[PDB]
């Protein structure tokens, strides 16, 4: 009885995972844009407040590369509130 | 409304933990030809609350060769790991769906043996260190015996969320696949719950006091609970790993019914062996299982990691 | 090693671990896969001498990405500067920031 | 090797206030190591006793470097000749003579003067032709 | 180099200056030898939970596996030495002199 | 507050770190480690590593330190110690504090720590990672490769620890 | 190291799915089955391209095509949809095994008035050959030159010089 | 054959135990061998997706990827589905 | 110990030093390390005297330690690198934690304390073991290392381990003890070119491990541990004590005794690298090792001391055990030096 | 936020119920050694139920029961040779 139950759970998985496949490629643009949005929102604050300061052109790069690298979340949610900060670091692993 | 929730699972429990007393004795004194206390109130339902009334008021006496840090803090961890224990138990909806609950459930159980070992060498007495020696170390050589069984268990059921054990257990009872694991599981609890013959962490005629050690009023109160709480938990954990029950989405109620009833049914089992079963001497409380139980576990578990394969039965918990 | 009796037999005994870039459980990328790929690939029968000069800016690179460190720095001085700017009351963060 | 940097860039016959304040410096520094390895494999009477014992080995270590700092700099401003390996003997073994002073013992003063000298000649010879003790790997 | 790692590896330097301050116990230097395995496991893991090194998971347990085998060992010797000195105190554990 | 739950815990497990090796009486000396190996769980599990810390739980936790205190029951001191018992534990005690203390001084001032390796005092959120991890639970699926790409590990740990067991009764043999 | 230039503001603004969840996972396979086409390249673009900043034209389209396919289906069966969408999350882990009525209901709608089939198991997770206009970059990883290799050791093998040449010894 | 059906059958009588067990150790670790299941079992495992199958750019004369999902052309586990 | 028991143990001290040597991970170099601590120690309780407990002990104390710093210094490297291969490490404190964690595994610095002493306790057999193949498993590591240690650090730390070596060499009866100083002042003759030069630390290790395993286990045929124990045996085996001239005379390395090998191949090596003064001081210690064994070798069978009247008793019996190798051992230990130029094949 | 809440709240209570009643008013070792290893040992295939999802599961399988069958050897060893019978 628990093999023939297991099969059918393993299908009902493939069948589950088969809904995510289809689901990603909209995830991903929804999420690609979203990063990308707030990267633009935060170097368009770093020509506001980083303009006295010598030499720091807006936008500088870290990596010598001219290649995409993901980017921390460290800048990419830092500039904002501290509690989306901390409902995102610390809110997958939390929630529960 | 979170508050309240907890409020709501620890409240139950310790007027559980004070009424379970009532029944113990009077279910004990049921297949003893008695009638358990019935002077104090209808059918002696407050008895309960007489003892929660009275272990309160008596005076603690402090040892004189004692250090009272550890003599204070060993019943209060005794007894709080006992109320964390229902914390990720999966009735219908679990508190906190930890995804590791089983291997979080046995830390905290492995966290009690600690509340065994400081209690007996704080109260600095020869019955109070040979008690201790005696139960932390039994209850921790039956704990090898509990990791094993799990680990042959939940293999079939997938990973150690135990939200997923209603959905793998929903046409028939694990126990039907795992019986022989069912009395080694139900048995090596016997130990760690402190109960029936493997009682030798206390000794109740020879001993006078061991895991408990003298510890008294306020320090026995939360260490009486301590390994009270504990036996409706392993009891509901054994009702919820083997003789599991049916979960309607639309009506959790029927899951909360089927899971107090036998819950019950095992605690009352606990006190059905308490007292009609002889004593295990310590000897033979070893020669049990690191000779017995053990060989005849690992090759379950050897049987019930193989199975899956056998027959494609592979869990899809991932 | 000493004595490479992994290269004489042919077996893997613990090559598979020994960098990320790798094959992995599921196809799972480390946080730094690719400049592992850009360090490894530059730095291939060069020798242990040549590369660490030539291929330093993969490695540079590379050696930021593991511990961020560098970007911190250009995080630390943003958050020094903005606090800074808040505090006497000259810069007004935008709604944004907030709900 | 801040402390060794500190007192070679000093040039020879000049500044002899630093040169010798810097000669303090190391030979206090090595004072230190001796008498914290001392503490360490022998121990010590009660903690008066053992900075007792620190004070001495400090004390000898820091007067060896003081004296021998001090006469090696100006014998090249009275001689008017900084380059000559006898620049450091004559004031390398002195500290010979104070660790005699420290201990009161002839014998040990002035074998010490024997060889401490040579040594401390050595060390002008070391960095005149450009010897090195711990080279790098060349070759 | 953030302010959590910082906080392991000191944790660590003060388990090591401990380790090797032997007091008149023994067992205290075990405990205090329990340290560092400990700390080396959690810079262990920090470093390969971050950096999703998915494979190198393996070596937190593995690094606990055999640093605990030590233990086992070492607390037999501590009781070896209590059951001809009677005491794990560590300056009876000086008869190799001569 | 929240936002510094990792470094709040990081500083508990430094003087959990300075007061069991400070060496007080070994039973207390376990209860100091005890604690550091309970906030230890919660750097590991506040990163993502559940299983990793919650396995600490089990073996070591409460599992090797259970032998530990069972070690210091038979042999033991007639007179355990404490803290008061002697000055020098006392003096240790509050140095490791004070050294950790004027540490997180300079930790906030500047975030420019400089000693032995260069450290940066931002928060501990910073260093973590953005992106899916699907439904493989990484750090789960990493460890359980154990038998899929174990090979070697597996059996020099299986050897080792058997060989764990010929040494062990071994030397306890009594001659 | 330079210049980090990104896409502005001014592409950033699609029409959003204002969708939740459970209605995104009730249709999912239909979905997946019939907005393919612009699925595919899109993902092939995140995957070859390897940069999010460069597939910002496919990203649109893959949004834009999901609302022809949800309005098609609010000129239809909607209605057992709604159903089926406020079925499906009641249960924690959205899962079908317990709404396989409405699972029919949807099904059988969309079967005549649209004709979207139900994806078999397993069709979805299929490797697909998606036509492309774009070609392929020549270094994903934008990698630079390669530092050349050192001479290769060649030529015959020839006996040591006047032997061993170590102090004294000959031969 | 006599005596060591005899012993096996000492040992059951002294001792029901670690007969019991090593029983079942030997059977749990002989029929992986013998089993027609344990193929499916492989098959099973990596039939289930976990990472999206990536698609490959269409260069011409790919026979057997498809171009739709629901395409004939690919793999099909319908075994799975009668299993 | 059941010889079963004994030979598995040593097969797996066997396998735990070869672990080292062909693991490419640095785990797995630190796997083996363990496993080889894990095992020697009940080899050492052979009698289970508390002497050998002291030793066992005092060597456990010293290198799980050593292991635990070893450790430290692979999550650093990988916290600055993020690769386990065995390689140049790209971190310099980790390194500098490297080659002292390696170095007291070993002891060469003020690491060495434990030798004398741990060799004193344990048997004499057991003494072999810990002195002539505990050396292989950090070398071995060195040797992979080797390429950027920092050279102030090992050289400094090579300097002192034949100057204490040789120093506290003079001054000890037990032959045992002389036994650990002369191999702390050879460690460090080995490990001085190491930074220079790897293929003459090995032609070092080779040209030790033959005397020094011929010298022990011969000294296991004479069943002797004092001097004057020693001093006796010229009566009994006058043979025995005129090998134990021999190499002992090779040990300090006179020419042509094959003895003079590795400090002749070292003084060239590092005249090479322009470090001059580094060697006349190395050589110049040297002269402390033959002093003591120069004066072990008068006691021995230079001069006779005198003998005991029960002894004429030992005169009527043999030997029972086979001197394994032995004979054999001290011919390529003592003439091999015409042999010089098989140092290339070593590379 | 609810983990180290529950905890907190738990600690609160337990503390209390004492407070609230404290101021109104060689073979023990050598098992326990044997223990902390089979423990160790048993961490090894505690990942079990997620390794039994790889796509190579035959050496997933021979090598899980090598673990448990060394389990069974050290066991072994230590059941005939006296060792868990304990000294008397
Ligand atoms: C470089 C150039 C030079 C080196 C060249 C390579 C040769 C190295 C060895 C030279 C000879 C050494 C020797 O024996 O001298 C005599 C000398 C005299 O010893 P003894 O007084 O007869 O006492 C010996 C035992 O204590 C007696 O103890 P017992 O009475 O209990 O008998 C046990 C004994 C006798 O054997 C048995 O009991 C047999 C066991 C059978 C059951 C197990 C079967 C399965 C395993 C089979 C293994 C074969 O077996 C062992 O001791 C086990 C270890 C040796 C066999 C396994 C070797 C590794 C594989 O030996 C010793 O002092 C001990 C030597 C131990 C082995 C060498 C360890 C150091 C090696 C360093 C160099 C390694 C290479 C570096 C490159
Ligand atoms: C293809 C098939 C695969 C699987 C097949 C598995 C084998 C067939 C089934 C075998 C039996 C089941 C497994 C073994 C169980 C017994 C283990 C054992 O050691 O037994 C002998 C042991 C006694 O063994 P012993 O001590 O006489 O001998 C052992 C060997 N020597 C002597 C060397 C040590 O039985 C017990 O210990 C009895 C229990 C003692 C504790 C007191 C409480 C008992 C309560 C009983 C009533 C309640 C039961 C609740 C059950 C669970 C409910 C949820
Ligand atoms: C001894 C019993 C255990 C080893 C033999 C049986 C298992 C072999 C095995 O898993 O080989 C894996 C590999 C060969 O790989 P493989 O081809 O079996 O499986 C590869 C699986 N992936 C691609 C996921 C990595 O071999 C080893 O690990 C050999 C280790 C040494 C064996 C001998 C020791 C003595
Ligand atoms: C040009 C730059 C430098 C300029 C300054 C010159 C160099 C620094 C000063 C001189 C340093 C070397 C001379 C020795 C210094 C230490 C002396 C010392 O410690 O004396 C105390 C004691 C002697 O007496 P003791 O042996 O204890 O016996 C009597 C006990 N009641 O001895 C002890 O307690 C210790 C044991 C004896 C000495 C051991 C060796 C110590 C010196 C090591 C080398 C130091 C080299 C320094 C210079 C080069 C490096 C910078
Ligand atoms: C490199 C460091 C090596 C340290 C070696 C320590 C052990 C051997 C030396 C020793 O014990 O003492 C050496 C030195 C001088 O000892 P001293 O204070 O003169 O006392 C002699 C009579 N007991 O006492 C010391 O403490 C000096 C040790 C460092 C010398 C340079
Ligand atoms: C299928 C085909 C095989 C079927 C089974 C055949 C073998 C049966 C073995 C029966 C037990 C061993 C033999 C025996 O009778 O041993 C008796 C003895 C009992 O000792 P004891 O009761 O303590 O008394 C000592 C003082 N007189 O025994 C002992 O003391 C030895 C006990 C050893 C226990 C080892 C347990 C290991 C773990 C369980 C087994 C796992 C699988 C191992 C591999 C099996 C491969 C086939
Ligand atoms: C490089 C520098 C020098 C290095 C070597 C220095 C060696 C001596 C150094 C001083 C030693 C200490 C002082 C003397 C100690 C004497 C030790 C001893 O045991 O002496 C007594 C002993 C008695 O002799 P016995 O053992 O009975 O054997 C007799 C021969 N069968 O005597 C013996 O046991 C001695 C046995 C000698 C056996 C000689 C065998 C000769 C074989 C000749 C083969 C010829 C082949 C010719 C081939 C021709 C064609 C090619």
């Amino acid at each position: 009885s628990m093999m023939k139950w297991n099969r059918e759970r393993r299908r009902l998985q493939i069948e589950d995972f088969e809904a995510r496949i289809a689901l990603m490629p909209l995830f991903q643009a929804e999420k690609d844009r979203r990063v990308l949005q707030m990267l633009r929102e935060n170097l368009e604050e770093e020509a506001i407040i980083m303009k006295d300061v010598p030499d720091w052109k807006v936008g500088e790069s870290v990596f010598h590369t001219t290649r995409w690298v993901t980017p921390m979340m460290g800048e990419l949610y830092g500039l904002r509130t501290n509690e989306e900060i901390l409902s995102a670091t610390y809110g997958f692993i939390w929630y529960t | 409304m979170f508050m309240i929730n907890i409020l709501s699972l620890i409240i139950p429990i310790l007027l559980a933990v004070a009424f379970l007393t009532l029944v113990e004795r009077k279910v004990l004194g049921y297949m003893q030809l008695r009638k358990g206390p019935n002077v104090v109130g209808p059918y002696g339902l407050l008895q309960p609350i007489a003892d929660a009334l009275k272990l309160v008021t008596k005076e603690p006496l402090r040892p004189g060769t004692s250090s009272i840090s550890m003599f204070i803090i060993a019943p209060i961890l005794g007894l709080s790991l006992a109320l964390t224990m229902w914390v990720p138990l999966p009735m219908p909806y679990p508190l906190i769906n930890m995804n590791l609950g089983v291997l979080f459930m046995l830390a905290m159980s492995s966290l009690a043996v600690y509340s065994i070992l400081w209690s007996g060498w704080a109260s600095n007495s020869k019955y109070a260190l040979i008690g201790a020696l005696r139960a932390v170390a039994q209850t921790i050589s039956y704990e090898v015996t509990l990791a094993i069984i799990l680990l042959s268990v939940l293999l079939m059921n997938g990973s150690y969320t135990l939200s997923t054990l209603i959905t793998t257990q929903e046409h028939i009872w694990m126990i039907f696949t795992s019986w022989p694991l069912a009395m080694m599981w139900f048995i090596s609890t016997l130990a760690e719950t402190n109960r029936a013959p493997f009682d030798l962490t206390e000794g109740e005629s020879e001993l006078v006091s061991g895991f408990n050690v003298e510890y008294a009023a306020g320090p026995f109160a939360m260490f009486f609970m301590a390994e009270y709480a504990n036996i409706i938990m392993m009891n509901a954990f054994t009702a919820i790993l083997f003789l599991g029950a049916s979960h309607d989405p639309h009506t959790p109620e029927l899951y909360t019914i089927n899971f107090v009833l036998k819950t019950l049914a095992l605690t009352i089992t606990f006190l059905w062996i308490r007292a009609s079963y002889p004593r295990f001497r310590y000897d033979q409380l070893m020669h049990l299982l690191w000779k017995s139980f053990l060989p005849l576990t690992l090759a379950l578990c050897m049987w019930h990691i193989s199975l899956p394969i056998m027959t494609a039965s592979i869990p899809p918990q991932s | 090693p000493f004595f490479d009796v992994q290269k004489r037999l042919g077996l893997d005994l613990d090559r598979w671990m020994t960098i990320q870039s790798a094959e992995q459980p599921h196809k799972i990328p480390g946080r730094c896969h690719a400049f592992e790929k850009e360090w490894i690939e530059c730095a291939h029968g060069i020798g242990g001498i040549r590369a660490e000069k030539e291929c330093k800016i993969e490695f540079d690179d590379f050696v930021e990405c593991l511990l961020r460190q560098k970007t911190m720095k250009r995080l630390s001085a943003i958050k020094r500067q903005r606090d800074k700017l808040i505090k006497e009351g000259k810069y007004t963060p935008p709604p944004h920031h907030l709900g | 090797k801040t402390l060794l940097h500190k007192y070679s860039d000093i040039p020879e016959g000049t500044e002899c206030h630093r040169k010798a304040y810097a000669s303090t410096s190391i030979g206090g520094a090595t004072g230190l190591i001796v008498s914290a390895y001392s503490i360490a494999l022998k121990p010590p009477a009660s903690f008066l006793e053992g900075v007792a014992r620190t004070g001495r080995y400090t004390f000898t270590s820091a007067a060896i470097g003081a004296i021998f700092g001090l006469t090696s700099c100006i014998s090249a401003q009275v001689r008017e000749k900084p380059d000559d390996p006898l620049n450091y003997f004559i004031g390398g073994c002195a500290g010979g003579l104070t660790l005699g002073a420290r201990t009161r013992s002839y014998g040990i003063g002035a074998a010490a003067c024997a060889y401490m000298g040579l040594t401390a000649a050595l060390v002008k010879m070391g960095q005149l032709e450009g010897w090195q003790v711990f080279a790098e790997p060349k070759v | 180099m953030p302010l959590v790692y910082m906080n392991i590896i000191m944790a660590f330097a003060i388990a090591l200056a401990g380790l090797l301050m032997y007091r008149s116990h023994l067992m205290s230097s075990l405990l205090c030898l329990e340290g560092m395995m400990l700390s080396l496991f959690i810079m262990s893991t920090l470093i390969i939970l971050n950096t999703h090194f998915t494979l190198a998971n393996m070596m937190p347990i593995i690094l606990l596996v055999f640093a605990a085998c030590e233990a086992a060992l070492g607390l037999s010797l501590l009781v070896m030495v209590s059951n001809t000195y009677g005491t794990d105190y560590v300056q009876n554990l000086n008869l190799l002199q001569c | 507050m929240t936002m510094y739950i990792a470094f709040i815990l990081s500083t508990i497990f430094v003087i959990g770190f300075v007061g069991f090796s400070s060496k007080p009486s070994p039973i207390y000396g376990g209860l100091g480690l005890i604690v550091s190996g309970g906030v230890g769980c919660g750097i590991v599990l506040n990163f993502g590593g559940s299983f990793l810390g919650l396995m600490v739980f089990l073996i070591y936790l409460g599992g090797m330190l259970v032998v530990f205190g069972y070690t210091t029951a038979m042999a033991t001191e007639m007179y355990p110690e404490v803290w008061v018992s002697n000055k020098t534990v006392f003096g240790a005690f509050v140095s490791g504090l004070m050294m950790e203390f004027c540490m997180v001084y300079y930790a906030l001032k500047e975030e420019e720590v400089e000693i032995i390796f260069k450290f940066n005092g931002l928060g501990d959120w910073v260093i973590y990672d953005t992106g899916d991890s699907g439904f493989f639970s990484e750090e789960a699926m990493g460890i359980a490769a154990l038998y899929s790409y174990g090979t070697w590990l597996v059996i020099v740990t299986g050897w080792s620890l058997l060989i764990g067991v010929v040494v062990i009764m071994e030397i306890t043999r009594g001659n | 190291p330079g210049i980090v230039e990104l896409p502005t503001l001014e592409d950033l603004k699609v029409q959003e799915v204002k969708v939740s969840s459970s209605v995104l996972k009730a249709a999912a396979h239909h979905y997946g089955a019939q907005c393919d086409k612009p699925n595919k390249e899109f993902m092939l673009c995140r995957w070859e391209e390897k940069d999010p900043r460069r597939c910002l034209e496919e990203g649109k389209l893959v949004n834009q095509c999901a609302l022809d396919f949800f309005r098609q289906i609010k000129r239809h069966c909607a209605e057992p949809f709604t159903e089926y969408w406020t079925c499906i999350d009641y249960s924690g882990l959205q899962l079908f095994r317990h709404c396989r009525k409405q699972q029919a209901k949807f099904d059988e709608c969309v079967l005549d008035k649209l004709g979207w089939v139900r994806p078999d198991l397993g069709e979805l997770s299929k490797v697909t050959k998606v036509k492309t206009d774009r070609p392929l970059p020549e270094n994903p990883y934008h990698s630079r030159a390669r530092p050349e290799p050192n001479p290769e050791a060649e030529g015959d093998l020839k006996p040591a010089k006047h032997g061993s040449r170590l102090f004294f010894w000959t031969m | 054959a006599g005596r060591i059906a005899s012993f096996l059958k000492n040992a059951w009588a002294k001792e029901p135990v670690l007969v019991a067990s090593f029983a079942i150790g030997g059977l749990a670790i002989i029929l992986p061998s013998l089993s027609p299941y344990t193929n499916y079992a492989i098959r099973i495992n990596r039939a289930t997706p976990y990472n999206y199958p990536v698609p490959l750019r269409d260069d011409g004369n790919m026979p057997d990827v498809p171009s739709h999902p629901q395409d004939p052309q690919g793999p099909s586990l319908e075994w799975l589905k009668n299993l | 110990m059941n010889p079963i028991i004994y030979t598995t143990l040593i097969m797996t001290v066997m396998s735990g030093t070869m672990l080292v040597m062909i693991s490419s991970h640095w785990l797995l170099i630190w796997i083996g390390f363990e496993m080889n601590l894990l095992a020697m120690i009940p080899v050492l309780m052979k009698n289970f005297n508390p002497r050998a407990t002291e030793a066992a002990t005092k060597y456990f104390l010293t290198q799980a330690t050593a292991s635990m710093m070893l450790m430290m210094a692979i999550i650093i490297n990988l916290l600055y690198s993020g690769q386990w291969t065995i390689t140049k490490m790209f971190n310099p404190v980790a390194m500098t934690m490297m080659t002292m964690a390696l170095a007291m595994k070993l002891g060469l610095s003020p690491f060495h304390f434990w030798v004398p002493e741990v060799t004193q306790g344990i048997s004499l057999q057991a003494g072999l073991l810990l002195l002539t193949w505990q050396k292989l498993a950090p070398l071995s590591v060195l040797c992979q290392i080797s390429q950027s240690i920092n050279p102030n650090l090992m050289l400094t730390m090579a300097m002192l381990s034949i100057l204490i070596g040789g120093w506290g060499g003079l001054n000890q009866t037990q032959l045992r003890k002389i036994m650990a100083y002369s191999s702390i002042a050879h460690m460090g003759w080995m490990t001085a070119v190491l930074p220079y030069n790897t293929t003459m630390t090995i032609l070092n290790l080779l040209i030790y491990i033959t005397m020094t395993l011929a010298m022990f286990m011969l000294l296991i045929h004479s069943s002797a541990t004092t001097t004057l124990s020693l001093s006796h045996t010229w009566n009994k085996m006058p043979v025995i004590t005129s090998l134990m001239m021999v190499t002992l005379l090779s040990m300090g390395g006179l020419p042509p005794l094959s003895g003079f090998m590795p400090k002749w191949m070292i003084i060239q090596e590092m005249t090479k690298n322009e470090s001059i003064i580094m060697p006349t001081l190395m050589a110049m210690t040297a002269l402390l090792n033959l002093y003591f064994y120069m004066r072990l070798a008068y006691s021995s069978s230079l001069t006779m001391f005198p003998s005991t009247n029960n002894m004429k008793m030992k005169w009527q019996f043999e030997h029972t055990k086979q001197m394994k190798l032995l004979p054999t051992m001290i011919v390529l230990s003592t003439l091999v030096l015409p042999m010089t130029p098989a140092l290339s094949s070593l590379n | 936020m609810n983990i180290m809440l529950t905890l907190l709240t738990n600690v609160t209570l337990a503390s209390l119920l004492v407070l609230i009643a404290f101021w109104l008013p060689m073979k023990f070792f050598l098992v326990a050694i044997t223990f902390l290893l089979f423990d160790l040992e048993i961490a090894l295939l505690l990942p079990l139920p997620w390794a039994s999802q790889t796509n190579n599961l035959k050496t997933m399988l021979t090598m899980a029961l090598f673990l448990l069958i060394l389990l069974a050897a050290s066991l072994a060893y230590e059941w005939t040779q006296k060792g868990l019978e304990w000294a008397e």
